[PDB]
C-alpha cells in the first residue's frame, strides 16, 4: 500500500544518498532470497535506522584451521608440540595448547619524535648517562664487598690451611657472572690470568685486587661527583618544560584560531550542519542554539575590562574622544548587556565585528578564569598538604629548594595580572614572561602564553566598533528598542513581547541585509551567565 | 589458457595475505598426482597408441617441476619453507613432498615462459591441447583434491625466518 | 586492618646489565629497595631472599628446549647458537647479556616462592618488584621478557586456589599471560593497555577467550594520554564487577610502571597516586594478593611508583619528601615522592569510555 | 650538542691492549653485483646463497656470470621438454606473480591553515562535522563516520581500507571457515547489482502480508 511508499520516501529523505540506500536494498534483497532470518534481518538493518526510533519501530511492526577474536589463531592439529617434563595434571588441564597470538610490533620502536617534547629527550639521555655510571659503580662496589668478606674469612684460620683454600667461579659471591664481569671491566684482557690467580691462590691475590678495586672506586666516585655537579642545572632547565606538552603547538594554533575568518567559519560549520539536519527532517526543534559558552564571575569581567582599557589607554593611533567612546562602550554598555548595572535574558542582534569582539572576550574571560581556579587549587593543595604532613609519624605506624610561602601563593594572581600588564607594555621580554608563568602555574601555564596578542586583537575590534557606522546604528537601535522594552526582559513576559521582538528582528533584516547577523542570548542563572549564539 | 582458476587467489590469500602456510608432507605429492593422471587418462580411449606421448608429457611435467620449483614458483613467505625442505631432504625427491596447490601455479607461469621458446606449430598445438585437458580434469575434481581447510598458520618464529 | 605481608629481593638483581642504550634496566629495583630502606619500611615488612628457580620449575610452562637454550646461551658463544638464536627470538629486542639465566632465575623464583607462601596461608600479600615479565611466550622471548614468571606463579597458586584473577595495568597488553590462560576457566586475565600501532599489537576488545575459557579474558584498549581520573572511573567499577561475577580466591596484580606520565616508551599520563589507586582498590577486597613488577622505563618514576605502592600495601603513609638515599640525585630537581602529570591531550573521550565499559559489562554478565 | 656519554665511556673503558633487490623488487639483506648495479637477496639466487656459502671477495650476479661465460666461450615432446628444462635453468629466482587480470581491481579534513571546509560533510551518526573529531571515509561508499560513534568504537586509525558498519558485507564476513574466493564472489554479487526498485518494493510487500499466499 501507500504506507510502504511513504516509508521508502522518508528513508530516502533521511539517508540523503543513493548509494547507502542501495546498500540498504541489498540488505533487504539478501533477506528476500531466504538467506536472512527475521532477527538477523533486524540486526543488519540496525546500523541504517539505529538513530530514528520512529523508523525502527515502524520497520519492526512492518516485519512482524579456525580463527577467533582478532589476534589469536590456531596451531596445527598434526604439530609436534614441544614436550615438557614438569607437566602435572593442572598443567595439562589449564594451560592453553591450541590458540596463539603474535606480537605484530616490537618495543623501542620509532617513538623518539612521535609525542615527546625535545626537552624530554635530554632528560632521558641524562637518565641513561646516570644509569650506566651508577650500574658500573655498584657492580664494582658489590665485588669490593664480596672480596672484603672473603678476605675477612681467610684472615681467621690457621696458616697451614690457607694454602689449601680455593675459590670457585662465583668468586665468593652469590652470582657466577657479576664478580667476573667487574674484574673483566677493571682489568681488560688480563682478566683470565688474575681470575686463575685468585682461584688458585686467593691468599696472595685478594688483597691486591681489593687495593685496585678500591682505588678505581674512589676515582670513579670523584668522577661521579663532578659528573653529578654537571648533571644538575640540566634537570632544572628541562623538567618543567618537558611536563608542558602543548606550548609550542598552542602558540601557533592560537595565533591562527583567533582570526576573524576562523571564528566565522566555526559558526558557519554549525549553520550548515543544522541546515543539513533540517533538510533531513530529523527530530530537532527549530529554536535550538548553535554555540553555548558560560561566564561564571563578574570580578573577572571587571578584570578583563581593566586589561583592555589598560592596553587601549597606552595606544597612540586612537584619540582622546575615541578613548572615551571605547571607555563608555566597555565599562557601561557591556555590563548593561550582561545586566551588571532569576530567568533573566537579554537579546542582542550582532554583526560580524561584534561577534568577533565578544567571542574573543569570552576566550579571555575563560582563560583568566582557568588561571584563577588553578591558583585557588594550588593554594588549597598547599594548605592541605601542610596540614597532612604536620601530623605524620612516618615509619612509626607499624640539597633542596624552598617552596614559596602561602602569601606568595595567594599573591600569585595579582602578580600574574601585573605581569600580563608588563607584557602589554613590552617592558618584559616574552621569554622570561613564559618562564615565570610556567614556574608559577606548572602544566596549566600555557593558557596564558598568548594573552597579549588576544588583547591587541580585542583592541582592534573595539577600534573598528567605534569606527564603523554600522556598529553605532546597531547599538542605537538596541537602545531604542530596549526603551520600549521589547528587546530582552523577563522570561515569562516573552510571549507578551515576542511579536514586538519579531519587529526588532525585522529591523535587523533591513539594517544588515548584505551582512551576516547573529542572535546572542545572555541568560542569567545562579550568578553565572550563559551566552548562546546562533546565526539567522 | 586456464579454466576456473580463481582458486589460485585463495592460495595466494592464504599464503601471502592470511599468513597460513601449506603442509610440508600434506598428501598426494605432485608426481603421484601425475601418475594418477596417466592411469586415469590412459583408461579413456578405446585404442590409445598415442599413450606413447601421454606418459612422456606427464613425465615432462615432473621434470618441469624439478628445476623450476623454488625459483619463480614460490613466494617470499614460502622461501623459508623451501629452505627447510632443501636443508632437510636434499637427496629425497625434490619434485615430491610439495602438494597440488603449487602444481597449478606452474601452469600459470609457463603461459608466459612459453613465450620465450620458438617451437613448431604442431608441437605447440599438441602441448596446448594437453594442458587444456590437464586443467579441465583438475576443474572436474578441484573440490575432492584441493582443500583449504587444512591450512595452518605461521608462528612468529616463522615470521622472523621469512623476513 | 594491618596484616602481615611479604617482600622479596635478591640484592644482585640490579647489577644485571641489559645492554647499552636498552630501555630495560633492572637497576630500578635496587633503588626501590633503597627507598624502602630509607622510608623506614623494613621494620614493618619482612624481606626474603628468593631462591633461584630451578630449570625444572621453569619447564612447568616453557619447553625444555627453551630452558636449555637459556641456560647454555652466553655472549661469548653467539656464533654457535645463531640459528637457534633466530628460532627463539633472542636478539635485538631481547638481548643476551652476562648472567641472563641468573636474572630470569631470580625474577621467577621470587614470584614462585611468593605464590608458595600465599598458598601456605602464611601471608596474604606478597610483593616481587623484580618480576612481572608478562610478554614471554612458551618457547620464545619477547617484550624484553625471557621467562614468564607470572604464568609460573599462577600455576603455583592454582594448586590450592580454585579461581584466580590476574590484573594488568601495564600500558602493554599482557599477551603472554592471557595466551597461557586463554582456554581455561581457572584464570581470568583483566588487562588495561594502549592499542593501535603499539606493542604487542594484541588485546582487542573482542578477544574474550576460547572454548571453555570464553568470556574469561577481558581487555580494555585505550588511546594516548589517559589520566588519573579516567583510570579511576574505569578501574573500580570494572574490577568490582569482575570480582562480583567471578568471586576469585587469589589475585595477581602486575604493577607495570610504564603507564606513568613521561615514560620513555609509554604514552599514558597517569601519576603515582593514580597508579597506586589500583592497588588500594584491589586491597580493599581482602583476598590473597601477589603484587608483581613488570614494565617501567623512566627509572626515577618507576622507583617512586613502586615504593609508594609498597607503602600502600603496608597501610602506611610515608612523607611526601624523599629521604636522602644512595640515588637521591635521580629524583631532581624537586626530590618529591609524587610526580606531576603532563598536559598532553587525553585522546580517551568520555563516550568512548562509556561504550567500552558497557561492552565489558555485558561481556561479564555472561559468566556463570 | 654537548654529549656526556663519551666522557663516561672513555672513563669506564677497560685498559685492554694496543636499495632494493632486483629480483623481487623489495628491500632487506642484499648482495650487489660488482659489474652491474643490480642486487639480489640471499634467497634470490640460483642456487640460493646461504650465510656460509658466500666466497671471500667480489660477488657476481647470474646475468653477468652468463655474459662472462659466453664471452669466455667466444610426436616426442622430448625436444620441447629439453627446451623447457634449459629455459627454466636459465631463469632467475625473482618471484611468482599472478596475472594482472585478477590481482588488479581530502575534502573531509581541515584546510592547510586549519579550517572546516565548506560545504561540510558530516558524521552519519550525529550529522556533526570534522571539527569535534576526525572523520573517516568508507572506501566503498562516501559515508563519513566518527571514531567514537561506532559500535564498538574504534581505538585507532584504520590504516587500510575500512569497511563501514552500514555495508552488508559484515554478515558475509561473519563466516570464518569459508575460503576467501567465495566471500569475494559474494561481495562482487552486490558490487554490480543496482537499480532494482520495483522488484524490492514488490518483494517487501509480498513478505509484508500477514497471511501467506
Ligand atoms: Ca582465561
Ligand atoms: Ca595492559
Ligand atoms: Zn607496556
Ligand atoms: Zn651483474
Ligand atoms: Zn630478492
Ligand atoms: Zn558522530
Ligand atoms: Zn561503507
Amino acid at each position: 500500500t501507500l504506507q510502504e511508499f511513504s516509508f521508502f520516501d522518508k528513508v530516502r529523505r533521511v539517508l540523503k544518498s543513493q548509494e547507502v540506500y542501495e546498500n540498504f536494498l541489498r540488505c533487504i534483497a539478501l533477506f528476500n532470497q531466504e538467506l536472512v532470518s527475521g532477527s538477523e534481518l533486524l540486526q543488519l538493518v540496525s546500523p541504517f535506522l539505529g538513530k530514528f526510533p520512529e523508523l525502527f519501530a515502524q520497520f519492526k511492526s512492518f516485519l512482524g584451521c579456525k580463527r577467533i577474536g582478532s589476534s589469536y589463531r590456531a596451531l596445527p592439529k598434526t604439530y609436534q608440540q614441544p614436550k615438557c617434563s614438569g607437566r602435572t595434571a593442572i598443567c595439562k588441564e589449564v594451560l592453553n595448547d591450541t590458540w596463539v597470538s603474535f606480537p605484530s610490533w616490537s618495543e623501542d620502536s620509532t617513538f623518539v619524535s612521535s609525542k615527546k617534547t625535545p626537552y624530554e629527550e635530554q632528560l632521558h639521555r641524562c637518565e641513561d648517562e646516570r644509569f650506566e655510571l651508577d650500574v658500573v659503580l655498584e657492580t664494582n662496589l658489590a665485588t669490593i664487598r664480596v672480596l672484603e668478606s672473603v678476605q675477612k674469612k681467610l684472615s681467621r684460620m690457621a696458616p697451614e690451611d690457607q694454602e689449601k683454600f680455593r675459590l670457585d667461579d662465583s668468586l665468593g659471591g652469590t652470582s657466577e657472572v657479576i664478580q667476573r664481569r667487574a674484574i673483566y671491566r677493571i682489568y681488560g684482557d688480563k682478566a683470565p690470568e688474575i681470575i686463575e690467580s685468585l682461584k688458585k691462590n686467593p691468599v696472595t691475590a685478594v688483597p691486591v685486587v681489593l687495593k685496585r678495586l678500591k682505588a678505581k672506586e674512589e676515582e670513579w666516585r670523584e668522577a661521579q661527583q663532578g659528573f653529578n655537579k654537571i648533571w644538575r642545572e640540566q634537570y632544572e632547565k628541562a623538567y618543567l618544560k618537558s611536563l608542558d606538552h602543548q606550548a609550542v603547538n598552542f602558540k601557533q594554533n592560537d595565533t591562527k584560531a583567533l582570526r576573524s575568518k576562523s571564528l566565522l567559519n566555526e559558526i558557519e560549520s554549525v549553520y550548515d550542519e543544522h541546515q543539513e539536519q533540517h533538510s533531513e527532517g530529523r527530530s530537532a526543534p527549530s529554536s535550538e542554539p548553535h554555540l553555548i559558552f558560560v561566564y561564571e564571575d563578574r570580578q573577572i569581567l571587571e578584570d578583563a575590562a581593566a586589561l583592555i582599557s589598560y592596553y587601549v589607554k597606552r595606544q597612540p593611533a586612537i584619540q582622546k574622544e575615541d578613548q572615551g567612546t571605547i571607555h563608555q562602550l566597555l565599562h557601561q554598555f557591556v555590563p548593561s548587556l550582561f545586566f551588571s548595572q532569576d530567568d533573566v535574558y537579554s537579546l542582542f542582534f550582532a554583526n560580524n565585528n561584534w561577534y568577533f569582539f565578544l567571542r574573543l572576550h569570552q576566550t579571555l574571560c575563560s582563560r583568566l578564569l582557568k588561571i584563577y581556579r588553578q591558583a585557588q587549587k594550588q593554594l588549597l593543595e598547599y594548605r592541605t598538604e601542610k596540614e597532612r604532613e604536620k601530623l605524620l609519624c612516618e615509619g612509626r605506624r607499624e640539597l633542596r629548594l624552598k617552596q614559596p610561602s602561602e602569601v606568595e601563593l595567594e599573591e600569585y594572581y595579582p602578580a600574574f595580572l601585573d605581569m600580563v600588564r608588563s607584557l602589554l607594555e613590552g617592558s618584559i621580554d616574552p621569554t622570561q614572561y613564559e618562564d615565570t608563568l610556567r614556574e608559577m602555574f606548572t602544566i596549566h601555564a600555557y593558557v596564558g602564553f598568548t594573552m597579549d596578542k588576544l588583547v591587541q586583537n580585542i583592541a582592534r575590534q573595539l577600534h573598528h566598533l567605534v569606527s564603523d557606522d554600522v556598529c553605532l546604528k546597531v547599538v542605537e537601535l538596541y537602545l531604542n528598542e530596549k526603551k520600549r522594552g521589547a528587546a530582552g526582559g523577563n522570561l515569562s513576559s516573552r510571549c507578551v513581547r515576542a511579536a514586538r521582538e519579531t519587529s526588532y528582528q525585522w529591523k535587523a533584516e533591513r539594517c544588515m541585509a548584505d551582512e551576516n547577523c547573529f542572535k546572542v542570548m545572555f541568560l542569567q542563572r545562579k550568578g553565572q551567565v550563559i551566552m548562546t549564539i546562533e546565526l539567522l | 589458457p586456464e579454466e576456473l582458476k580463481p582458486w589460485l587467489v585463495d592460495d595466494w590469500d592464504l599464503i601471502t595475505r592470511q599468513k597460513q602456510l601449506f603442509y610440508l608432507p600434506a598428501k598426494k605429492n605432485v608426481d603421484s598426482i601425475l601418475e594418477d593422471y596417466a592411469n586415469y587418462k590412459k583408461s579413456r580411449g578405446n585404442t590409445d597408441n598415442k599413450e606413447y606421448a601421454v606418459n612422456e608429457v606427464v613425465a615432462g611435467i615432473k621434470e618441469y617441476f624439478n628445476v623450476m620449483l623454488g625459483t619463480q614458483l614460490l613466494y617470499k613467505f614460502e622461501r623459508p619453507q623451501y629452505a627447510e625442505i632443501l636443508a632437510d631432504h636434499p637427496d629425497a625427491p625434490m619434485s615430491q613432498v610439495y602438494g597440488a596447490p603449487h602444481l597449478l601455479r606452474l601452469f600459470v607461469r609457463i603461459g608466459a615462459m612459453l613465450a620465450y621458446t620458438p617451437l613448431d606449430e604442431k608441437s605447440l598445438a599438441l602441448l596446448l591441447n594437453y594442458l587444456h585437458d590437464f586443467l579441465k580434469y583438475l576443474a572436474k575434481n578441484s573440490a575432492t583434491l584441493f582443500s583449504a581447510s587444512d591450512y595452518e598458520v605461521a608462528p612468529p618464529e616463522y615470521h622472523r625466518k621469512a623476513v | 586492618g594491618k596484616k602481615k605481608v611479604c617482600y622479596y629481593y635478591d640484592g644482585d638483581i640490579g647489577n644485571y646489565y641489559y645492554g647499552q642504550g636498552h630501555p630495560m634496566k633492572p637497576h630500578r629495583i635496587r633503588m626501590t629497595h633503597n627507598l624502602l630502606l630509607n622510608y623506614g619500611l623494613y621494620r614493618k615488612m619482612e624481606i626474603y631472599r628468593p631462591h633461584k628457580a630451578t630449570a625444572e620449575e621453569m619447564t612447568k610452562y616453557h619447553s625444555d628446549e627453551y630452558i636449555k637454550f637459556l641456560r647454555s646461551i652466553r655472549p661469548d658463544n653467539m656464533s654457535e647458537y645463531s640459528k637457534q638464536m633466530q628460532r627463539f627470538n633472542v636478539g635485538e629486542d631481547c638481548p643476551v647479556f652476562d648472567g641472563l639465566f641468573e636474572f630470569c632465575q631470580l625474577s621467577t623464583g621470587g614470584s614462585v616462592a611468593g605464590a608458595v607462601k600465599l598458598n601456605r596461608q602464611q601471608t596474604d600479600m606478597a610483593v616481587n618488584w623484580a618480576g612481572g615479565l608478562h610478554h614471554a611466550k612458551k618457547s620464545e622471548a619477547s617484550g624484553f621478557c625471557y621467562v614468564n614468571d607470572i604464568v609460573l606463579a599462577i600455576l603455583e597458586l592454582l594448586k590450592y586456589h580454585q579461581r584466580v584473577l590476574y590484573i594488568d595495568i601495564d600500558i602493554h597488553h599482557g599477551d603472554g599471560v592471557e595466551e597461557a590462560f586463554y582456554t581455561t576457566d581457572r584464570v581470568m586475565t583483566v588487562s588495561f593497555h594502549k592499542y593501535g600501532e603499539y606493542f604487542p599489537g594484541t588485546g582487542d576488545l573482542r578477544d574474550i577467550g576460547a572454548g571453555k575459557g570464553k568470556y574469561y579474558a577481558v581487555n580494555f584498549p585505550m588511546r594516548d594520554g589517559i589520566d588519573d581520573e579516567s583510570y579511576g572511573q574505569i578501574f573500580k567499577p570494572i574490577i568490582s564487577k569482575v570480582m562480583e561475577m567471578y568471586q576469585p580466591s587469589a589475585v595477581v596484580l602486575q604493577c607495570g610502571a610504564d603507564s606513568l606520565s613521561g615514560d620513555r616508551l609509554g604514552c599514558f599520563n597517569l601519576t603515582v597516586k593514580g597508579h597506586a589507586k589500583c592497588v588500594e582498590v584491589v586491597k580493599t577486597f581482602n583476598l590473597p594478593l601477589l603484587m608483581l613488577g613488570g614494565g617501567g622505563y623512566t627509572i626515577r618514576n618507576v622507583a617512586r611508583c613502586w615504593t609508594y605502592e609498597t607503602a600502600v600495601a603496608l597501610d602506611c603513609e610515608i612523607p611526601n619528601e624523599l629521604p636522602y638515599n644512595d640515588y637521591f640525585e635521580y629524583f631532581g630537581p624537586d626530590f618529591k615522592l609524587h610526580i606531576s602529570p603532563s598536559n598532553m591531550t587525553n585522546q580517551n573521550t568520555p563516550e568512548y569510555m562509556e561504550k567500552i565499559k558497557q561492552r565489558l559489562f555485558e561481556n561479564l554478565r555472561m559468566l556463570p | 650538542s654537548g654529549g656526556l656519554m663519551e666522557q663516561i665511556q672513555a672513563l669506564l673503558a677497560p685498559p685492554k691492549t694496543d636499495d632494493s633487490c632486483d629480483s623481487c623488487k623489495e628491500g632487506g639483506d642484499l648482495l650487489c653485483c660488482d659489474h652491474c648495479p643490480a642486487a639480489f637477496h640471499l634467497q634470490c639466487c640460483n642456487p640460493p646463497l646461504s650465510e656460509e656459502m658466500l666466497p671471500p671477495g667480489e660477488w657476481m650476479c647470474h646475468r653477468c656470470t652468463v655474459r662472462r661465460k659466453k664471452r669466455e666461450q667466444k610426436p616426442q615432446l622430448r625436444r620441447p621438454f629439453e627446451l623447457l628444462i634449459a629455459a627454466a635453468m636459465e631463469r632467475n629466482p625473482t618471484q611468482f606473480q599472478l596475472p594482472n587480470e585478477l590481482t588488479c581491481t581530502t575534502q573531509h579534513e581541515l584546510d592547510h591553515n586549519g579550517l572546516v571546509p565548506l560545504p561540510v560533510k558530516v558524521c552519519f551518526t550525529c550529522n556533526r562535522s570534522c571539527r569535534v573529531a576526525p572523520l573517516i571515509q568508507c572506501d566503498y561508499c562516501p559515508l563519513l563516520f566518527h571514531m567514537d560513534c561506532l559500535e564498538p568504537p574504534l581505538t585507532a586509525m584504520p590504516l587500510g581500507r575500512w569497511m563501514c558498519p552500514n555495508h552488508i558485507e559484515h554478515v558475509v564476513l561473519n563466516q570464518k571457515n569459508m575460503t576467501l574466493s567465495n566471500r569475494c564472489q559474494v561481495f562482487d554479487r552486490f558490487q554490480d547489482t543496482v537499480s532494482q526498485h520495483v522488484v524490492k518494493v514488490d518483494f517487501l510487500n509480498r513478505i509484508h502480508k500477514k497471511h501467506p499466499p
